[PDB]
RNA sequence: GAAGCUACCAUCUGUGGGAUUAUGACUGAACGCCUCUAAGUCAGAAUCCCGCCCAGGCGGAACGAUACGGCAGCGCCGCGGAGCCUCGGUUGGCCUCGGAUAGCCGGUCCGGGGUCCGGUGCGGAGUGCCCUUCGUCCUGGGAAACGGGGCGCGGCCGGAAAGGCGGCCGCCCCCUCGCCCGUCACGCACCGCACGUUCGUGGGGAACCUGGCGCUAAACCAUUCGUAGACGACCUGCUUC
RNA sequence: UAGCGACGUCGCUUUUUGAUCCUUCGAUGUCGGCUCUUCCUAUCAUUGUGAAGCAGAAUUCGCCAAGCGUUGGAUUGUUC
RNA sequence: GCUGCGGGAUGAACCGAACGCCGGGUUAAGGCGCCCGAUGCCGACGCUCAUCAGACCCCAGAAAAGGUGUUGGUUGAUAUAGACAGCAGGACGGUGGCCAUGGAAGUCGGAAUCCGCUAAGGAGUGUGUAACAACUCACCUGCCGAAUCAACUAGCCCUGA
């Protein structure tokens, strides 16, 4: 119905800094930096506040799907702020059948090698994303921890792991086996 | 004489309409950077329509019949063929006058390239509609020369930067010369008569 | 092709390749080109070509030919081959080629034993043969008037043409064909100089250990008396006897 | 980015239409496409004109919402839009385009001879300055 | 039973990259939550396209030889003179990727950020440049220290995607009018009239007289050949060692 | 409502048959078989998937999908 | 048929319009991105994304049915005597009610259907164990905070194809 401006409001804490050269958002913080492009949306991104860091995501007339799109920018900016302050940690417990799933890492935690794989002899290799570090958890059986900054990269790597571990050509109501994403959270707790 | 047209950011049918109108009058028009001509609609749909165009072929003999070009310059040349009366010796002379090039030749590196405002993507499309690249389509279907053309394009872009820095240095020198004095007697007349 | 730079001393077999009638020709090829080699002022305009060759080219192919005097054939014409050097950078490929101009290339230098190397050539000459011998279609029975070795139906009515996939009377053989993935067994030299007065020592393996040559007892049928390097290939190789293969 | 928006009380140029080359002031927006405009001292009557027909400028006024012609005129003459509008480069550009449209043949002859003399003196000075640049770069 | 043809009746070989469909997903609103979707990403196959493999276009390259004999004939540069045919223009503009919810220019600092201008674009194609110059003579005011043209000379390659004009140094015979304003007098003033002015020493073919520098062959037939052949076509030999 | 689905009802195709006679009566050679090429999908199998009353095996129902296969025979002139 | 011409690309019947040979102007039927004459109007208002878009009487393709895909429209219901969502807590006693019997103890069934505590419990919306049990919902309440929900209807597009 050609609705006049819809604006979303983002508060940015003092621990991080933001810089926009247009629709490109570059957020620098304690756990690295992260930059993204919003070139394909055409929504105004303004900031205000002398060391107060109040971001506004403002869209004029548009349509209903574009008024839906203007909140997506605010949500991904919130996700980038959470990833640059705390980071993303995904915990994956290996729900295993009679055959266990032996998981090792090869190249700095960026190459997850899966063996014994529902009894299949084929050793499987999964190459992760540039910017995500994986590890095998201690004091817990067959837990796989994926730590990183970008939620899209971390969760796409976890999706590649949970789709690499897939029961094929059988019933998947029985044979509940695979490496599923158990817990989603942050690296630094109590925040 | 010659009309050297840029191909970046133009739409296929709009640019083909303007070129096919201006080539029947006699102005020798050359469309350069043909790999950058955009096509509105979804890119999956554009390659589906081009796959259907490939599926169209004569069954009794495929050679004697439809000739399906994969290069984007020849794609635009077939697009202007379908709009000119090419079975007659008016559209045949118009296709002889028309030249098309993927990438940029050296004389068109030398000369200045025009941009048609009525055929532009920004002018003719709402900015939330999907589009396509004819070079992306041509590399995805058939035309195996995207990497060589992109390498030569980056080379001539570096050449264009190293020419533009020299031209901008000369323009700063001539505006220093205009900042200097003993020229204003003609300049008052020029300001009173449209500087 | 950017530019082609030949060598200086070009052999008579290459000159027989460049000419058609060697008898009627006055044998005048490459006189001015050898004059360009001899001239010192022509050398600076020749080494400038290699300095341009290092800068503007990526694929370098080296022309080589064969020595026909070491064969029992009768052709006496060499065969020129562009061979793409797939080495490192253009600079050291050009340095390798200029170092090895006017030189011989054995088979042990590039090829080796137990290597899986494809063969390219031209098939046998069977001539203008018929349909059942070309396309191997089924014969018609005995009761058929107007032929037995024919395709009996070509097309339907509504396509009022002949389809290009219909088996018809094509010429059998003398076609360019490539066969892939053939293993080399033995690359062996033969007929070395007179320290040992004449060594045969071919097809003499670790378990044979006898005096034997390349050729069979009585020479090769329709080829001759092989006295050179030879590649011992697996299976069946496209072509007749006495035929050029790459 | 977005230095100018439409507003109750903003002067705006008109490029297309029978009122071309004239300023108006936007009183209020009707519905998304047309806005009621008014000009007290710019020879244009209070009516509704489209946004793509008009052209936004950078000067603002202080109107009440849907005020009368008297209050529009008083806010106009308090803001002094005419002298301040002549004192910008934009009106100089439009006036120069009008002068180039209103040239005659003798004026074009004078412009061409002054153009030759200026471009010759500029070319000689550019040559002298690049000669001095080479003389500086030679040590 | 030789040679030769032939048999899944003997024997050898048959080869991988991309975007994606179905589908499963990620982040994520609409719709506080959810969601594979509305924008954006991931995996994804006998399907598709290409690689490999075949014949290579009224398609283009690089190189060689480029007509003796006794006269001859043929190339490159610069030529002055004449003639037939064909068709078109009446200045060429020597160039930054990119963006349109963004972008141009200038500039201390370590390609980047801060700062300064301009912006329905004037560092602009509603543009810029030699240009609306018919020429000459005489004499004066501005600007001009590069001169300003080249049969020019020696060097550089810029330019590799289909390249030939442009820039620098040193000389050469001159110009101090290579230009803007003022004075003077002339050139056809062809007496009202069209196709006039242009890149034209326009494109190519056949010849005319002359200077300089060079060139001295190759196909096709005939004969032979068999690795090929219906005929043509294709691969081949020929020397006086 | 995994798979089915009456009583009713809306469609698609010309692989059957029927209806009409529009062309063909100074003739379009009228069944079946053999050989051979090409196309469609409403998929029998294979590749990749979704759902079951899918424990495995074996099946059944759907999607993308026509690239490649889709036999040897006794009977009948047979189509069948 | 006996009849040309301009449009419908092509046409016997469609729409205009009927014909001596020509010059100028105007128009119908139609059309104005290029073929192909003419919108190269600084045309106006909105609708539509379709991985099988759509594009003009006869005329050359399609239905019943469906869509939390958007766009209007109608009829209602809620909400500061703080709703819809979201998260969290409670969800009893009479009574293991009554007809049944292998069990029905809100959950296969037939009938019925009330009261107390209440802030609230329906002789109970579903899942489950064969039952008895556990879970959730109606209903009530804790935090948040002001707009929200339901059923029809017809325009485009999609599935049906
Ligand atoms: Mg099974
Ligand atoms: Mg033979
Ligand atoms: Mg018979
Ligand atoms: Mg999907
Ligand atoms: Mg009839
Ligand atoms: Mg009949
Ligand atoms: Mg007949
Ligand atoms: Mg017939
Ligand atoms: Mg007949
Ligand atoms: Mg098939
Ligand atoms: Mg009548
Ligand atoms: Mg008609
Ligand atoms: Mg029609
Ligand atoms: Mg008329
Ligand atoms: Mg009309
Ligand atoms: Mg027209
Ligand atoms: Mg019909
Ligand atoms: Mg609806
Ligand atoms: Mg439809």
């Amino acid at each position: 119905m050609k609705t006049i401006l819809s604006n979303q409001t983002v508060d940015i804490p003092e621990n991080v800094d933001i810089t926009l050269k247009g629709r490109t958002v570059i957020v620098k913080g304690p756990r690295g930096t992260l930059r993204r492009d919003f070139n394909h949306i055409n929504v105004e991104l303004s900031l205000l506040g002398k060391k107060k860091k109040r971001l506004r995501v403002d869209k004029w007339w548009g349509n209903r799907k574009e008024l839906a799109t203007v909140r997506t920018i605010c949500s991904h900016v919130q996700n980038m702020i959470k990833g640059v302050t705390l980071g993303f940690r995904y915990k994956m417990r290996s729900v295993y059948a009679h055959f266990p799933i032996n998981v090792v890492i090869q190249e700095n935690g960026s190459l997850v090698e899966i063996r014994n794989f529902l009894g299949e002899k084929y050793i499987r290799r999964v190459r992760m994303r540039p910017g995500v570090a994986c590890s095998v958890s201690q004091a817990q059986k067959d837990e796989l921890i994926l730590e990183g900054n970008d939620i899209e990269l971390v969760s796409n790597s976890a999706a590649l792991i949970q789709q690499a571990t897939t029961v094929k050509n059988k019933d998947i109501r029985k044979f509940l086996d695979g490496i599923y994403v158990s817990e989603k959270g942050t690296v630094q707790q109590a925040d | 004489q010659v009309l050297v047209l840029d191909g970046r950011g133009h739409l296929l049918g709009r640019l083909a309409a303007i070129v096919a109108k201006q080539v029947l009058l006699g102005r020798k028009v050359v469309v350069v950077r043909c790999e950058g001509i955009n096509i509105s609609g979804n890119f999956y749909r554009n390659k589906l329509k081009y796959l259907a165009f490939l599926r169209k072929r004569m069954n009794t003999n495929p050679s004697r019949g439809p000739y399906h070009f994969r290069a984007p310059s020849r794609i635009f040349w077939r697009t202007v063929r379908g709009m000119l009366p090419h079975k007659t010796k008016r559209g045949q002379a118009a296709l002889d006058r028309l030249k098309v090039f993927d990438g940029i030749p050296p004389p068109y590196d030398k000369k200045k390239r025009m941009v048609v405002p009525a055929a532009l993507k920004v002018v003719r499309l709402k900015p939330t509609r999907k589009f396509a690249y004819l070079g992306r389509l041509a590399h995805e279907v058939g035309w195996k020369y995207q990497a060589v053309t992109a390498t030569l394009e980056e080379k001539r872009k570096e050449k264009a930067k190293i020419h533009y820095r020299k031209k901008k240095q000369l323009m700063r020198l001539r505006k220093q010369a205009e900042k200097n004095v003993e020229k204003k007697i003609d300049k008052y007349t020029e300001v009173l008569k449209t500087h | 092709t950017f530019k082609t730079v030949f060598a200086e001393h070009i052999s008579d077999e290459c000159k027989r390749r460049f000419y058609k009638n060697w008898h009627k020709s006055k044998k005048k090829a490459f006189t001015k080109y050898c004059k360009k080699w001899q001239d010192e002022d022509g050398k600076k305009q020749l080494e400038k070509d290699f300095s341009s060759m290092k800068k503007y080219c990526q694929v370098i192919r080296v022309i080589a030919h064969t020595q026909m005097r070491l064969l029992p054939l009768r052709q006496k014409k060499a065969h020129l081959m562009e061979i793409q050097v797939n080495g490192g950078t253009v600079a050291e490929k050009l340095d390798w080629a200029r170092e090895r101009l006017e030189q011989q290339v054995p088979v042990n230098q590039v090829f080796g034993q137990d290597e899986m190397i494809d063969v390219i050539g031209v098939t046998k000459g069977k001539g203008y043969k018929g349909v059942t011998s070309r396309w191997h279609t089924k014969k018609l029975p005995r009761k058929t008037h107007r032929g037995l070795r024919k395709v009996a139906c070509i097309g339907a009515w509504h396509p009022a043409r002949v389809a290009f996939s219909v088996a018809r009377a094509g010429q059998k053989g003398y076609h360019h064909r490539t066969e892939i993935n053939k293993k080399i067994y033995k690359i062996g030299q033969g007929y070395l100089i007179k320290d040992g007065k004449l060594i045969k020592n071919n097809a003499s393996t670790d378990y044979d250990l006898s005096d034997k040559s390349i050729n069979p007892l009585g020479g090769f049928v329709h080829y001759g008396e092989v006295t050179n390097d030879f590649v011992m290939l697996k299976g069946c190789v496209v072509g007749t006897k006495k035929r050029v293969l790459t | 980015v977005f230095r100018r928006f439409v507003e109750v009380g903003r002067v705006a140029y008109v490029s297309f239409g029978p009122h071309a080359g004239k300023l108006v002031a936007i009183v209020d927006v009707i519905d998304q496409n047309r806005a009621l405009v008014d000009g007290p001292c710019t020879q244009v009557r209070r009516q509704a004109m489209p946004f793509k027909c008009m052209q936004l400028t950078d000067f603002i006024l202080k109107f009440p919402h849907s005020a009368h012609q008297k209050y529009v005129r008083q806010a106009w003459q308090k803001a002094d839009i005419n002298t301040k509008w002549a004192a910008t480069r934009w009106a100089k550009k439009i006036e120069a385009r009008e002068r180039k449209a209103k040239m005659t043949d003798f004026d074009r002859f004078k412009v061409m001879k002054a153009k030759k003399m200026r471009n010759r003196i500029i070319k000689n000075e550019v040559k002298k300055l690049q000669k001095a640049a080479l003389l500086k770069a030679s040590p």
